[PDB]
């Protein structure tokens, strides 16, 4: 008789501004809070928040504050979270429930649950990977990658932003889909922009590379007008020093049910870190303790069960003694 | 060049408040009745997302909470009221001119004295467990603080919802068979379910009810010794023979016990060589080890041979299995 309705499962977009209800019946929708749990398949359970029917009150999780949202329509008796701007963090099974109350709160729990809503993210599709060498000398030069996905730079211009420890964002240049190249005035003479359509790529050069060259670099899209920077990469880390003796590592090489995976071999100092689709990936991985070589370096293996084209397989690789990260997929 | 100076270059505020964050240009930075001011919001670690456009225009998915206005060489940001989520540094930019600029930055931060509160941990240890049907069984569950006997035991079958067995620690709700059991107070709970039937298999949670936020524990699976490796052989890559190496990996997904044996067959011929071992610890899902094996050698010796196999030895293998390829 007591029972809590929901809406239907949620293809969700990043950014996003979806509304999932939960229509109460069967007793006093006025009297008890509606609260709202949210599962993922590896977690368990957590708390977003609550809401009073009676009058509209609400208190969710420092969490989901300004995230998620939480209204009632008492000439509907229905509950809605109104989650805007998500992410494949909110990949996740939500619960409406409500906290039933005996004798004042002598006893409290959440007795009728609503069935579920399983909410989905997508994985972007537009793409922008930097690239480059963790590592370089004072008067030396640096040389970063742009490596664009789910867009072509025939029509799409591209931006190569810095972002100093401590300084704000610095604009470098632009490259526009017609070629037309654009500078910094205060940094032109030192900046090389170009691009390779082809490949699906972007290139900076800079020049007499001082220890305040030291930056995230990072390629940004242009959306359509006002063309302000609507997609940007995760960045790639460029420090300046004297010296990096020594100097290098991390080489990334590929590897019934199908198991698949990476190698992480010659590098040195230790250690090299490993995740996989940057993180949205811990079921059935295998990521081997290091062992020091023959060549003095160190070399370890990351393995990933997974069943029998479709899903996107990342291997997330750090190794920090070299200022380097890189990603890899996996193929036959 | 136009310069943007913003102001000030961090604040602290409280939760709930208004903020707002100037950003002044040089020249101005309107053309055709619109200026060509934007606003993008750096989260810590982050790259910087797109807030607002043409100074006043929020982009989708962005709060109604942040707004800006400004006209000329005058523009502001505004976050009324301020949420957890917003401590981040703000930029202001331009491309009123061919060369685009941003602003220093105002690093916004939540305050910070006086803090909070934490928030309570639940933890439900063993995270897996297996028994047989008509035995009594129990079932353990921790606190971080105290919540006296503010504690639920939750029950969930795999692609079902939670059914509440056990309230304030030692109740049973209703239509909860008279098999299931509670008991426990302040930071230690335990379930108990004598003479266990079928139905009793689900992932077994447990929930707090003393402080906000509501936390719940991790979870506990129930199932009802020997494992063979599932053998696999990897060869090197394109990518790793020109660097004029061969790495060969020999991969012992999920096994249990721990001893097993592996012998390396460099093309039908049984040789111990250059060959090292990694293994992963005791699982806490099914305790079963993971091993490889990876005889490294030269390109000088490898590229002759196009097969190789990998021996391995394993209790729960009647005799030992031997994995090749053919490049």
């Amino acid at each position: 008789a007591v029972q809590l309705q929901q809406s239907g499962p949620e293809l969700v977009k990043p950014g996003a501004s979806v509304k999932i209800s939960c229509k109460a019946s069967g007793y006093s929708f006025t009297s008890y809070w509606i609260h709202w749990i949210k599962q993922r398949p590896g977690q368990g359970l957590e708390w977003i928040g609550m809401i009073d029917p009676s009058d509209g009150e609400t208190r969710l999780n420092q969490r989901f504050q300004g995230r998620a949202t939480l209204t009632v329509d008492e000439s509907t008796s229905t509950a809605y979270m109104q989650l805007r701007s998500p992410t494949s963090e909110d990949s996740a099974v939500y619960y409406c429930t409500r906290l039933k109350e005996y004798g004042n709160y002598d006893s409290f729990y959440f007795d009728v649950w609503g069935a579920g809503t399983l909410v989905t993210v997508s994985s972007s599709e537009v793409q922008l990977k930097e690239s480059g060498p963790g590592l370089v000398a004072p008067g030396g030069s640096l040389s970063i990658t742009c490596t664009v996905s789910g867009f072509s730079l025939t029509d799409s211009s591209i931006n190569w932003v810095r972002q100093p420890p401590g300084k704000g964002l610095e604009w470098l240049g632009m490259i526009w889909g017609d070629g037309r190249i654009d500078y910094a005035d205060a940094l032109k003479s030192r900046l090389s922009i170009s691009k390779d359509s082809s490949k699906s790529q972007v290139f900076l050069e800079m020049t007499s590379l001082r220890t305040d060259d030291t930056a995230t670099y990072y390629c940004a899209r242009d959306g359509y007008f006002p063309y302000a920077m609507d997609f940007w990469g995760q960045g790639t880390s460029v420090t300046v020093s004297s010296r990096t003796s020594a100097t290098k590592g991390p080489s990334v090489f590929p590897l019934g049910t199908a198991a698949l995976g990476c190698l992480v071999k010659d590098y040195f100092p230790e250690p090299v870190t490993v995740s996989w689709n940057s993180g949205a990936l811990t079921s059935g991985v295998h990521t081997f303790p290091a062992v020091l070589q023959s060549s003095g370096l160190y070399s370890l293996s990351s393995v990933v069960t997974v069943p029998s084209g479709t899903q996107t397989y990342i291997c997330n690789v750090n190794h920090k003694p070299s200022n380097t990260k890189v990603d890899k997929k996996v193929e036959p | 060049d136009i310069v943007l100076t913003q102001s000030p270059a961090s604040l602290a505020v409280s939760l709930g408040q208004r903020a707002t964050i100037s950003c002044r240009a040089s020249e101005s930075v309107d053309s055709y009745g619109q200026s060509y001011m934007h606003w993008y919001q750096q989260k810590a670690g982050q790259p910087p997302k797109l807030l607002i456009y043409l100074a006043s225009n929020l982009e989708s998915g962005v709060p109604a909470r942040f707004s800006g206005s400004g006209s000329r060489t005058d523009f502001t940001l505004t976050i009324d009221p301020v949420q957890a989520e917003d401590a981040a540094t703000y930029y202001c930019q331009q491309n009123a001119e061919d060369s685009r600029t941003f602003g220093g930055g105002t690093k916004l931060e939540i305050k910070g004295q006086p803090k909070a509160a934490p928030d309570i941990q639940m933890t439900q240890s063993p995270a897996s467990l297996s028994v047989s049907v008509g035995d009594t069984i129990t079932l353990t569950c921790h606190a971080s603080q105290n919540i006296d006997v503010w504690l639920s035991w939750f029950q969930q079958k795999p692609g079902n919802i939670p059914k509440l067995l056990i309230y304030k620690a030692s109740n049973l709700h209703t239509g909860v068979p008279s098999r299931f059991s509670g008991s426990g107070s302040g930071t230690g709970f335990t379930l108990t379910i004598s003479s266990l039937q079928p139905e009793d298999i689900a992932t077994y949670y447990c929930q707090q009810a003393h402080s906000y936020p509501f936390t719940f524990g991790g979870g506990t699976k129930l199932e009802i010794t020997v494992a063979a490796p599932s053998v696999f052989i990897f060869p090197p890559s394109d990518e790793q023979l020109k660097s004029g190496t061969a790495s060969v990996v020999c991969l012992l997904n999920n096994f249990y016990p721990r001893e097993a044996k592996v012998q390396w067959k460099v093309d039908n011929a049984l040789q111990s060589g250059n060959s090292q071992e990694s293994v992963t610890e005791q699982d806490s899902k099914d305790s079963t080890y993971s091993l490889s094996s990876t005889l490294t050698l030269s390109k000088a010796d490898y590229e002759k041979h196009k097969v190789y196999a990998c021996e391995v030895t394993h209790q729960g293998l009647s005799s030992p299995v031997t994995m090749s390829f053919n490049r």
